[PDB]
């Protein structure tokens, strides 16, 4: 029945320093001691820090903690890409004893990276899938940064505004970001259009790649 | 002295001083040992525990009539403090009447305030509570 | 480490899977200097020679009384017992929460009178190899005299099909003034061992605010053609009663009616199948009730 | 090594029950306390419950109090979680983490309540046109997460899937490759999907 607070966001540029805070009262923070923990897009979290201020094995010394009457920080000194991910402080109440209270956490972004062009790749609708009466329109996209784009499919020259599906840009392992888009469409007129186009515009700078029914 | 009438309103001070609802949350002149409000000293000499007496109700009485009631938070409607305070100030009369003379801590933000109050209230619980006692003991006692 | 009474000594451990402990070096208090065994409980196994001895402390096998030999002769012992600290917070396994007044309450304290005696009991679900060491003072900087005496068991109960065992303790304060008003207030601390588990407990408060009177005393019913109630102050309470004064409470328990007054007797309304209870409260100080006395009516 | 695993995870609709268990291994199990934590996709942490060394006593929080029912058994080295009259809102991540100072956590299993039934996916080939890459469409498939294999001898990655406004998911595994070798090595993606218990092996060319 209670929860941390910690800022939503936090960033910085390569080598840089920056500060996460995690806020409470007196019958936790000001009675208990702040773990942090490390969540990483894809797995579990990690122990960085315990009792406050200690660090375990395997955790490198940037890393580093604190805790000043109701409030905690830990302190990330020489920012690296590795270290981009979300992160989690963690206390007891001292009437809720063993009951976990998480913080809101805080997603650690990296800027100030070099620019990045995204790398397209247009498929059409495999043979097998018209069979089934049905056809869709895979537009790839991947190796980029910043992560932030838009998609615009046309009809030979004309729009295409219906039927579309995207997600979100996701970071890949070498922390630049990639995603996909999803044209669904009928088998005629697929056939019908002589051709359809992915238009990817990401800072101003469009890349278009173009597919025909054949073969 | 005035025994029987000091029993009677000392009475009252700690029914006045029970009834106030500040919300409970934990996060100065007292009733020390040989100060004579013991049943033994008061047929010695009651004298000195009264100049204790005094000394408290004059002190809780500037308290009470301080900012740290009057100033914010606003005051209750169905607030004691007011009766309590005149209450306070009758009884000091009873003992040394027209006689005190007179002319520290003083929090700034509301909630500091709010916390003495309470603060303040349960202390004097314990002070009053002495003084029935001893006037209770003195009227029945020391009242011939 | 450190040392709890003699030859008795703690350890306190951070509890985590696969924790490496502290290093202990246990000296044996002795003046020879040569010729030493060292072994553990009753077993006769040698786990070390010399004056020292070097252990590595992680696990209860490795707490216990570690005692020092020299010709078969025992020379000297130390035991070790083991304080959890588990995430950061010592461990609480022993005792029950009772959950009252607040939660992570251990403890409850009373006192029948302002005299300076004072009881506390707490509960557990323990029944064997079970120690307590009670200690008391008024102020922490320059403690003052306050003798506690030995806790022992009061009760036994069931609840929830698990024995409770209550287990209670007297202690009283040195040079009281009972008529004074409280500035410090009491500190308790309790010592807890299960085996060789350490834990510790506390509790503070003035006497005034745990004070709970006896039932009143010698409870009559005298009828009229409806009922005259008469009683008295209970032996425990403090004396002169001129000074320290009670009030009371009246009821008649289908309903509960009841009513207030400061007299040591009371008319009321009877009914049959009804009964008559009465309880007390310091007049001047609104602390606990005291248990109900009770007659049949009719 | 200390290790957890945790399983009994799946889907499931609003209001059955289901009975989660994380197995223990590389400590003294009966010695420590043990929590149950979880996380939604995308989300905050949450703590469940937590039960002590012993089993004495039991712990839960207000948003499963009466409903979830936590146990171990310290013979076999094992921690479970009961769940009962489910809701939509327990989706979640469920994993086990040790109570002390270096705590360590599982993998996690996903518990998804849902009246929707489950789904398998329906896998298509991406053929190469005239470097080149080449790779496998899973799509409309409910619910996530699904498992792919490649086979090649020259980059590859696999993307996120996208929730489509039907209410199902679709994904895309690719493998960049030289257009020299496009002729000499046979390429197969191996799907799996376990919560339909859909396995595909799609020949791609
Ligand atoms: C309830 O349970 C808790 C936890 O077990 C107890 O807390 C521990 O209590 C012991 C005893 O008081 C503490 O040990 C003492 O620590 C003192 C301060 O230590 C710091 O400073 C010294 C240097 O000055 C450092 O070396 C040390 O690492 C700390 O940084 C010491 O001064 C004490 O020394 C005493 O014993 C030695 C012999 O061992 C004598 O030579 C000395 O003269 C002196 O008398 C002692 O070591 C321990 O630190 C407490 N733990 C914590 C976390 O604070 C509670 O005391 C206990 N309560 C009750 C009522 O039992």
């Amino acid at each position: 029945q209670s929860v941390l607070t910690q800022p939503p966001s936090v960033s910085g540029a390569p080598g840089q320093r920056v500060t996460i805070s995690c806020s409470g009262s007196r019958s936790n923070i000001g009675s208990n001691t702040v773990k942090w923990y490390q969540q990483l897009p894809g797995t579990a979290p990690k122990l960085l820090i315990y009792y406050n201020d200690q660090r375990p094995s395997g955790v490198p010394d940037r890393f580093s903690g604190s805790k000043s009457g109701t409030s905690a920080s830990l302190a990330i000194t020489g920012l690296q890409a590795e270290d981009e991910a979300d992160y989690y402080c963690q206390s007891y109440d001292r009437y809720t004893h063993p009951a976990l209270l998480f913080g809101t956490g805080t997603k650690v972004t990296v800027l100030g990276q070099p620019k990045a062009a995204p790398s397209v790749t247009l498929f059409p609708p495999s043979s097998e899938e018209l069979q089934a009466n049905k056809a869709t329109l895979v537009c790839l996209i991947s190796d980029f940064y910043p992560g932030a784009v838009t998609v615009a499919w046309k009809a030979d020259s004309s729009p295409v505004k219906a039927g579309v599906e995207t997600t979100t840009p996701s970071k890949q392992s070498n922390n630049k970001y990639a995603a996909s888009s999803y044209l669904s469409l009928t088998p005629e007129q697929w056939k019908s259009h002589r051709s359809y186009s992915c238009q990817v515009t990401h800072e101003g700078s469009t890349v278009e790649k173009t597919v025909a029914p054949t073969e | 002295p005035a025994w029987t009438q000091c029993q009677q309103l000392s009475q009252k001070l700690c029914t006045l001083a029970w009834s106030a609802h500040p919300l409970v949350g934990h996060m100065v002149p007292h009733i020390q040992c040989g100060d004579g409000c013991d049943p033994q000293g008061l047929r010695d000499n009651s004298q000195f525990c009264l100049q204790r007496i005094h000394q408290g109700l004059i002190f809780y009485e500037k308290l009470l009539g301080s900012d740290i009631f009057t100033g914010e938070p606003s005051l209750l409607p169905d607030s004691p403090v007011g009766q309590l305070h005149a209450s306070l100030l009758g009884l000091s009369q009873l003992l040394q009447p027209e006689g005190h003379h007179w002319e520290s801590l003083s929090p700034s933000q509301p909630w500091q305030r709010l916390l003495l109050r309470f603060k303040i209230l349960r202390s004097l619980q314990a002070f009053v509570a002495v003084a029935a006692r001893v006037f209770a003991h003195g009227a029945a006692t020391l009242s011939p | 480490i450190w040392e709890l009474k003699k030859d008795v000594y703690v350890v306190e451990l951070d509890w985590y899977p696969d924790a490496p402990g502290e290093m202990v070096v246990l000296t044996c208090d002795t003046p020879e200097e040569d010729g030493i065994t060292w072994t553990l409980d009753q077993s006769s196994e040698v786990l070390g020679s010399g004056k020292t001895l070097t252990i590595q402390v992680k696990e209860f096998g490795d707490a216990g009384q570690y005692t020092c030999h020299k010709g078969g002769e025992v020379l000297s012992h130390s035991l070790l017992l083991l304080h959890k600290k588990e995430d950061g917070i010592w461990s609480t396994d022993i005792l029950k929460d009772q959950k009252e007044p607040k939660n992570k309450t251990f403890l409850r304290c009373e006192a029948k009178n302002y005299s300076g005696r004072f009881t506390c009991w707490w509960l557990t679900t323990i029944s064997t190899d079970l120690t307590f060491s009670v200690k008391s003072s008024r102020g922490s900087s320059d403690p003052q005299g306050v003798t506690c005496g030995a806790a022992t068991l009061s009760a036994e109960r069931v609840r929830g099909d698990n024995k409770e065992y209550e287990y209670s303790v007297e202690c009283q304060e040195d040079s009281a003034c009972p008529a004074a008003e409280e500035s410090l207030p009491i500190e308790v601390m309790v010592d807890a061992v299960h085996k060789l588990k350490y834990e510790n407990y506390t509790s503070s408060f003035f006497i005034r605010d745990i004070i709970k009177p006896d039932p009143p005393k010698n409870l009559q019913l005298k009828p009229l053609k409806q009922v005259e109630v008469s009683w008295e102050y209970p032996d425990t309470w403090s004396t002169p009663h001129s000074y320290f004064s009670l009030t009371f409470c009246v009821q008649v328990q289908e309903k509960k009616d009841r009513v207030f007054t400061d007299k040591t007797s009371a008319t009321v309304i009877c009914r049959k199948n009804a009964s008559i209870s009465v309880r007390a409260q310091d007049r001047y100080y609104s602390s606990s009730w005291s248990e109900w006395a009770s007659v049949p009516c009719s | 090594q200390v290790q957890l695993v945790e399983s009994g995870g799946g889907v499931v609709q609003p209001g059955r029950s289901l009975r989660l268990s994380c197995a223990a291994s590389g400590f003294t199990f009966s010695s420590y306390g043990m929590h149950w934590v979880r996380q939604a996709p995308g989300k905050g942490l949450e703590w469940v419950a937590f039960i002590r060394y012993d089993g004495s006593n039991k712990y839960y929080a207000d948003s499963v109090k009466g409903r979830f029912t936590i146990s171990r058994d310290n013979s076999k080295n094992t921690l479970y979680l009961q769940m009962n009259s489910l809701r939509a809102e327990d989706t979640a991540v469920y994993y086990c983490k040790t109570h002390g100072s270096h705590d360590n956590w599982g993998q996690g299993t996903m518990v998804t309540v849902s009246s929707a039934s489950t789904k398998g996916p329906s896998v298509f080939p991406l053929a190469p046109s005239s470097t080149a890459a080449l790779g496998c469409l899973v799509k409309d498939y409910f619910p996530e997460p699904v498992t792919v294999s490649w086979n090649s001898g020259s980059g590859v990655h696999t993307f996120p899937a996208v929730l489509q406004s039907s209410g199902l998911y679709s994904l895309s595994s690719v493998v960049t490759v030289p257009s020299s070798s496009l002729g000499t090595q046979t390429y197969i993606c191996n799907v799996n999907h376990k919560p339909s218990n859909t396995k595909v092996d799609k020949k791609v060319e």
